[PDB]
């Protein structure tokens, strides 16, 4: 349950598959409107692995979803991104996540 | 006019601080004149250094690194409150430390970074924590106690180093004394480990130390032990499994290495001697049946369940007919510990004869040969094939007759022929005939 | 590393330079007082910082004189400073005076009498490095027989009403030690065994006799000159709630060292030849009995009537018969 | 009074409790600072002797009674009734006196603070209440200052009543500087202690001040003026293009700001109406601009998604046309010719409307307004001028 | 939050807020540290450190909780490791000498090759979308090259400006100018980030006729505050501490 909206365009022909790394900048914030969290502010790409479980089940379909070069903004339920215990001082129970996420490359 | 080195212009600007202002700081006028003095007094930075410098092969790096970070993670582990996980933190830590062998290489290095007195204020806080609501955190405590009994025994310098830290210990030595399961891991035994066969510690020992602990054994023997009743066993008038710990310790004290210390074996007799509970309520003497007649009431406890267990492993049923036959086979081999040597009594010493009839004052023959004469029961095979295995935990041990056999040969002495004979026919003769008993493979 | 610790124990510490005096004029200069303008009183050097610091520290309420590597250091430096050193002529001896008074003043005219007194005040008797060190700067301001330095000492006593600091001084010759037989012949077991010697020194027997006697020293030059108004009140302390006898508490130690020594004479009474260490240990406790013999004997000089009547009624008759059998027979 | 003895009968010392607890808190309080250093000694001494003292009598535990009897009262005129006017009168003054009075006797002293440590727990049950909050915090912050085993008796249950006092109260910086003591005292620090006002003060972001870095907007405006009323001769239609020569994504850790459309002004004053002159706020962030992002249409800073062929935000190379109506309100965009599936109706037209474009930081657009000033790549709507 | 300066309130509230944030990371709070970057940015932290018109309450505060959340754990560790020398036998602690060359010339502090064993740097990604919890141990990641440049930057700024006496310190009095940023320069020093021509250059303002290469005041003939004559006293304990570490280097390099 995450849905993605194309806020720029990507190349369109390529997608995520087994075993290959993803190169994102990403600016998560709550649905309030409150940044908690932006990749581009530690100015260092993240990068995951998909199937690997150690990214939200929210980024990871959205990636997946996601095309190279593609900006889209991801909205996750709060079932599929951090259930209801939350992140401890950082993320509410039961709260809504919203990411701007670019696939920038993947390796 | 340029000062040209750091020293000189530290020197300068210091003094230039000074008489220009009058500093309002106590910690900025501690700082400047502290710095003063090391300008000026330069060796005695070489003079501190030096014994903190250690040098290592190029073999040695990685795991030299990875003692350092946990001695860090130890270290820094103080500043904070003890808890749960810190406890688990520093359990892991301690863990590390023994299992890195510059641990057991260097153990002029392992001193050096002062990691014996780290774990000793760590235990220091752990036991200081709520002293009258018993012990927080048994576990901090054993951990610490094991970590210290292995520093002392990996080096005789680092039984030097803990030896100053007698008076705390001893201080603290009736922290887990009575828990079973701990043994080997209370700051009681991290004394013993420290004056552990080594006679210069042990000639070193003072003699207030020694009346702590034969002060800590009066009240034993006085008083009943308050956690065993309380957990439910039976209330007898003494306390053995507190009474034997420190019946250990002063043995470790007055006997190293084969030969007994002449010097800390008559202050203890001495003490011992003065205050007289100290000898378990059969050999106290104001009525005491005495201790053959203690012996075998011992092994009707043994036997019995209802005075042997709590009735509401070792640990969780202490046996007390087992406890009770410790405590005085510990306090015979201390005895026959205590005793003077043979060279001595020929040379016709007036204070080791006298020590030597006191002790047999204390221990009649008799009952030497009768604690001798009693037998063991041996396991059989039983009906289905498997031999039945008697808990020697809850039983008569031979351990238990060796001090009687030790204090028998140190003290009464076998000299003559008809008494030899005698005591062999009593009691050895037997032993030996169910030893070759045992001879077969499956009981054997 | 073995070459490491004996570079150290064999150069490094053995290495001397004398800075003190240096240190201590350089401290004591008033730097550029007229570019300073303070428009009022006279500014405070640093030196004299540095004892206001030290004082203010020592007359903080603490249960317990903690140890300040600091005061350890500066207080030596400010002792050695004092002293800074074939019959000299009568000029060299009136020049070397002087100079000696010129140092002491160098640093009590900063305030450092009232320092020392509060120091071993807040010591509460208890012996230790702190104390040490007082002590041998009370020692070094106070060598010659300072006038100026005793009237600054027992005028600062009468105002301060205190009895801690003849309490602290009791403490500590309470604690002050003598000669251990028994520790003596457990040191001579382990070499009769042959074990390594920890120490080379072996100071287990008398284990201070240096701290002995500085505190004596102390005590004899806080008296030196016949200054009859300190002996009496030394004696008998008027002025303050609780008066403490350290004429009396004086000749009680010295009668345990009497029998701390003719206990071990009598040790070696039937030996033909005396061990070096014993002969070692003799040299160190007849230093300390020297001492405590001349401590009495400043509190006796100039008729001083209430001494003489209280050592009279004390046991210091005992101690005297004593020595004079330890004479006759060591002799 | 409780048991209901008659009020004439009952005899309420109110004028000396409060002059003895005057002169008590004198008796108790500190040394100034001006004072030489022995005599600031000498008196501290003599506080400490004069707390040690009171506290061997007992002194703390009647001053706790006489909270309890005065706070069993709700309000001072609720005690007003029960005993007479003065005693309500003075309610208040006495029960802060004796809070500060019982802050006197703890302060500085480890001992204190230490037998303080097990009616800790009572005093924090009446932190809520509103004649006490203040004292009770004064008291609450000399014993975790001094002692260090009142923090192992604080729990769960009393960081989340302060935390939720803060809530209540407002923003106070003494509830904060308990909570600073909690977490750490004598150098030592409290994991649990941090946890737990960490997890249960921070994720809310509800009460403590939120912080963030906003990139700079300013705004683009033509001379033009446009209005409609009754009887006057303005054309009621107008259409302006926009043309994004180039503009960066990012040009700094946040996303760039690029929003067209119209504005209007407050009355007949040329000035813009509804915005700040300076801050992060461009068109659309208020009820008088009107924007478009080429993904949502801004207005009173709510942004609503508008569906448009291939949507995406703005960027190089794209053509925004605007469409004003004053005599029916409505406000219609094309993005590159394609119609965009949303208008800004129903707005007020009591003002003057002037096109506008906020941007923050590497844009490069282009007004085309025709004519000479311009030219437009597409067509005007029919009747638009 | 230029605008508190007028504000009071606002202003005190907001710097016992950032104490608090201190204090709940304080003594390596690894996890709290992680948890509070999400709070207090990277690049607002960035920005308070070089802003002129900071206030100087949250300037001081805003140093204060970057110092704890990304330097005070290595700055720590590193501080009390700091008298131990654990020299290894290698052939680079062979090539150590007291002296440079012939010329008994001594080297400015800090620079040459130093072989004695100190711990290890390591610092974890401040994440939050990531459900790896092995990161909460080690202090958040910060950028150790753009905040040594800045420091260095600033700093020499603040010394010339300040020579000069202006009645417009950054932060509106001169301890809120130097207190903090010598701070940030002290921690930074511990750790060990400045090297080579950095130590060259922050040694030339420290003092220029002393640490020469071969009238401008420097921060030690400035005429300090006391706070800021204590954190110099600090500094030169460190460069002394340095000196004694490379004296015990050249022995055992002879041993």
């Amino acid at each position: 349950g995450v849905e993605i909206e194309t806020i720029s365009p990507g190349d369109g022909r390529t997608f995520p598959k087994k075993g290959q790394t993803c190169v994102v900048h990403y600016t998560g914030m709550l649905q309030n409107g409150k940044k908690f969290d932006s990749s581009r502010d530690r100015n260092k790409p993240f990068k995951f692995r998909i199937g690997k479980q150690e990214v939200i089940k929210g980024f990871e379909e959205g990636a997946a979803q996601m095309s190279l070069g593609q900006r889209a903004k991801l909205t996750c339920t709060p079932d599929v991104a951090y259930g209801a215990t939350g992140h401890p001082g950082v993320i509410p129970p039961n709260a809504t996540l919203i990411f701007d996420v670019e696939l920038l490359n993947l390796e | 006019k340029k000062s040209s080195t750091l020293q000189q212009l530290i020197s300068e600007t210091m003094v230039r601080w000074a008489q220009e202002s009058v500093i309002e700081d106590p910690e900025l006028v501690r700082a400047m004149f502290v710095l003063l003095h090391r300008q000026y007094d330069g060796i005695g930075g070489l003079v501190r250094a030096l014994p903190k410098t250690y040098t290592i092969n190029g073999v040695s790096v990685e795991d030299t690194i990875n003692l350092l970070a946990s001695l860090g993670q130890i270290r820094s582990l103080l500043s904070v409150r003890m808890g749960k996980e810190e406890e688990k933190l520093m359990i892991r830590g301690l863990g590390d430390i023994m299992n890195n062998k510059v641990f057991y290489q260097h153990p002029n290095l392992m001193r050096a970074l002062g990691m014996h007195e780290t774990v000793m204020e760590v235990m220091v806080n752990v036991l200081g924590g709520g002293e009258s609501k018993e012990i927080t955190f048994p576990k901090m405590v054993a951990n610490c106690c094991r970590f210290l009994c292995y520093f002392c025994r990996i080096s005789r310098q680092n039984q030097k180093a803990m030896f100053d830290h007698l008076s705390y210990l001893l201080e603290n030595s009736s922290v887990g004394l009575a828990s079973p399961a701990m043994r080997g891991s209370t700051p009681l035994d991290v004394a013993a480990a420290s004056v552990m066969d080594n006679n210069e510690l042990a000639l070193a020992l003072r003699e207030p130390d020694l009346e702590k602990v034969v002060r800590y054994l009066a009240g034993c023997g006085l008083q009943s032990c308050q956690m065993l009743v309380s957990k439910g066993y039976p209330d007898i008038g003494w306390n053995p499994v507190e009474g034997e710990r420190y019946l250990d310790f002063l043995r470790f004290a007055v006997f190293c290495n084969g030969e007994s210390v002449e010097e800390n074996a008559n202050v203890v007799v001495r003490l011992l001697i003065r205050r007289p509970e100290c000898f378990g309520p059969a050999l106290r003497g104001e009525g005491g049946n005495g201790l053959l007649a203690a012996m075998e009431e011992a092994i009707k406890i043994a036997e019995d369940p209802s005075r042997d267990g709590p009735s509401p492993e070792e640990d969780d049923t202490i046996h007390m007919g087992n406890a009770i036959m410790t405590f005085y086979s510990a306090l015979i081999d201390l005895l026959g510990r205590c005793a003077p040597e043979m060279h001595l009594i020929h040379a016709g010493k007036g204070e080791a004869i006298r020590i030597r009839s006191i002790l047999r004052s204390l221990i009649p023959l008799g009952d030497l040969v009768g604690v001798i004469s009693i037998a063991f029961q041996m396991p059989t095979i039983a009906k289905d094939g498997n031999v039945v295995e008697p808990d020697m935990s809850a039983g008569f041990c031979p351990d238990h007759k060796a001090a009687m056999v030790l204090f028998l040969d140190r003290v009464y002495g076998i000299e003559v022929q008809d008494f030899l004979l005698h005591l062999l026919e009593v009691g050895f003769l037997p032993d030996l005939r169910a030893a070759a008993s045992l001879d077969t493979a499956a009981l054997s | 590393n073995l070459f490491l610790q004996g570079y150290e124990k064999s150069w490094i510490e053995t290495e001397e330079h004398y800075f003190e005096d240096k240190l201590i004029e350089d401290l004591a200069k008033p730097g550029a007082e007229p570019p300073e303008e303070d428009e009022g009183t006279k500014r405070v050097d640093p030196l004299h910082q540095l004892i206001l610091l030290f004082s203010r520290t020592a007359l903080t309420e603490k249960c317990k004189l903690e140890e300040d590597f600091l005061y350890m250091a500066y207080a030596d430096i400010m002792a050695k400073s004092c002293h800074d050193e074939e019959v000299k002529s009568f000029e060299e001896k009136e020049m070397e005076k002087q100079k000696l008074l010129y140092q002491q003043a160098r640093l009590h005219d900063r305030g450092a009498a009232e320092m020392v007194l509060q120091t071993i005040s807040a010591s509460k008797g208890e012996t230790g490095p702190m104390v040490a060190a007082t002590l041998k700067l009370g020692i070094a301001i106070l060598n010659g027989g300072n006038s100026t330095v005793q009237q600054k000492m027992l005028d600062y006593l009468k105002e301060k009403k205190d009895v801690g600091f003849f309490q602290s001084l009791a403490g500590l010759m309470q604690s002050c030690s003598v000669l251990d037989l028994n520790a003596f012949e457990r040191q001579n077991k382990a070499e009769g065994l042959g074990m390594v010697t920890e120490e080379g020194s072996g100071e287990k027997v008398l284990q201070d006799d240096e701290f002995t006697c500085d505190l004596f020293r102390f005590l004899q030059l806080l008296c030196e000159g016949h200054n009859s108004d300190f002996q009496n009140y030394l004696r008998t302390q008027t002025g303050n709630n609780t008066t403490v006898n350290i004429i009396i508490s004086t000749v009680d130690y010295l009668l345990r060292v009497q029998e701390s020594i003719s206990d071990f004479y009598w040790y070696y009474s039937g030996k033909d030849v005396i061990d070096e260490q014993g002969q070692r240990n003799f040299s160190k406790a007849i230093q300390v009995a020297k001492q405590v013999f001349n401590t009495l004997t400043e509190y006796i000089q100039g008729p001083c009537t209430g001494n003489q009547q209280s050592l009279a009624h004390s046991r210091l008759w005992d101690a005297v018969v004593g020595f004079l059998h330890v004479f006759a027979h060591m002799q | 009074l409780s048991k209901k003895a008659k009020a004439s009968t009952v005899d309420l010392p109110i004028e000396s409790v409060s002059l003895s607890l005057q002169d008590l808190i004198g008796y108790f309080h500190p040394p100034d600072e001006h004072l030489e250093h022995e005599d600031k000694q000498n008196r501290l001494r003599a506080l400490k002797n004069r707390q040690n003292l009171f506290q061997e009598e007992g002194m703390i535990n009647l001053v706790l009674e006489c909270i309890d009897r005065l706070h069993v009262y709700s309000s001072a005129a609720h005690f007003a009734d029960v005993a007479g006017r003065e005693a309500g009168e003075s309610w208040k003054s006495i029960l802060n006196s004796l809070y500060e009075l019982l802050a006197a006797l703890i302060r500085g002293n480890r001992k204190n603070c230490a037998q303080f440590s097990g009616s800790l727990d009572w005093l924090i049950s009446r932190l809520e209440r509103l004649e006490a909050s203040s004292g009770i915090l004064e008291v609450l912050h000399c014993v975790l200052v001094e002692s260090p085993e009142a923090l192992n008796i604080i729990k769960e249950g009393h960081i989340k009543s302060i935390i939720s006092l803060l809530d209540k109260h407002g923003r106070n910086h003494k509830v904060l500087d308990v909570l600073c003591s909690l977490c750490v005292c004598h150098g030592v620090a409290v994991r649990s202690n941090q946890h737990l006002i960490c997890d249960n003060l921070l994720p809310g972001r509800d009460l403590l001040l939120q912080t963030r870095l906003v990139n700079h907007v300013s705004s683009m405006r033509p001379n033009i003026f446009l209005g409609v009323s009754e009887g006057s001769a303005q054309y009621k239609k107008w259409y302006y293009e926009l043309m994004v020569d180039h503009t960066e994504p990012f040009v700094t850790a946040e996303a760039t700001h690029l929003r067209v459309g119209w504005a209007s002004t407050e009355g007949y004053s040329p000035y813009p109406g509804g915005g700040e002159e300076w801050g992060g706020n461009g068109v659309g962030d208020d009820l008088f601009s009107y924007g478009f992002d080429g993904l949502h249409l801004w207005s009173g800073c709510i942004a609503r998604t508008v569906s448009s062929p291939n949507q995406h935000l703005l960027r190089t190379d794209d053509v925004i046309s605007c469409c004003l109506d004053l005599s029916a309100p409505s406000i219609s965009f094309r993005i590159n010719g394609q119609p965009v599936q949303g208008m800004f109706e129903n707005f007020n037209i009591d003002g003057l409307f002037f096109p506008v474009v906020s941007f923050s930081a590497g844009i490069k657009v282009r007004f085309l307004l025709g004519g000479r000033h311009g030219e437009f790549k597409f067509l005007p709507p029919p009747g638009y001028a | 939050i230029l605008e508190l300066t007028e504000q009071e309130e606002l202003l005190k509230f907001h710097y016992h807020t950032l104490r608090l944030y201190s204090a709940v990371c304080a003594l390596g709070n690894h996890r709290v540290a992680h948890a509070l970057c999400s709070h207090v940015d990277e690049p607002q932290l960035l920005y308070a450190i070089e802003n002129k018109y900071m206030p100087g309450l949250l300037r001081a505060g805003y140093y204060d909780l970057l110092i704890d959340i990304h330097l005070s754990s290595y700055a720590t560790a590193r501080l009390m490791m700091n008298n131990e020398y654990i020299v290894p036998m290698t052939e680079e602690t062979k090539s150590i000498t007291l002296f440079p060359d012939e010329n008994k010339k001594h080297g400015l502090p800090g620079i040459g090759l130093s072989t004695s064993l100190r711990p290890r740097m390591q610092f974890s990604s401040p994440s939050f979308v990531s459900i790896s919890n092995e990161c909460y141990q080690y202090s958040p990641e910060f950028p150790l090259d753009i905040l040594k440049s800045k420091t260095i930057q600033m700093l020499t700024e603040a010394v010339k400006e300040g020579s000069l006496h202006a009645r417009d310190p950054v932060g509106g009095t001169t301890e809120f100018l130097f207190v903090p940023l010598i701070k940030l320069f002290y921690t930074l020093l511990i750790m060990g980030i400045f090297h080579n021509e950095d130590l060259k250059h922050i040694l030339q303002l420290i003092e220029p006729s002393v640490f020469k290469e071969a009238p401008k005041e420097g921060l030690l003939q400035m005429k300090l505050p006391e706070p800021v004559k204590l954190q110099m006293c600090l500094l030169l304990q460190y460069l002394c501490d340095c000196q004694v570490r490379h004296r015990i280097e050249a022995i055992v390099a002879f041993s």
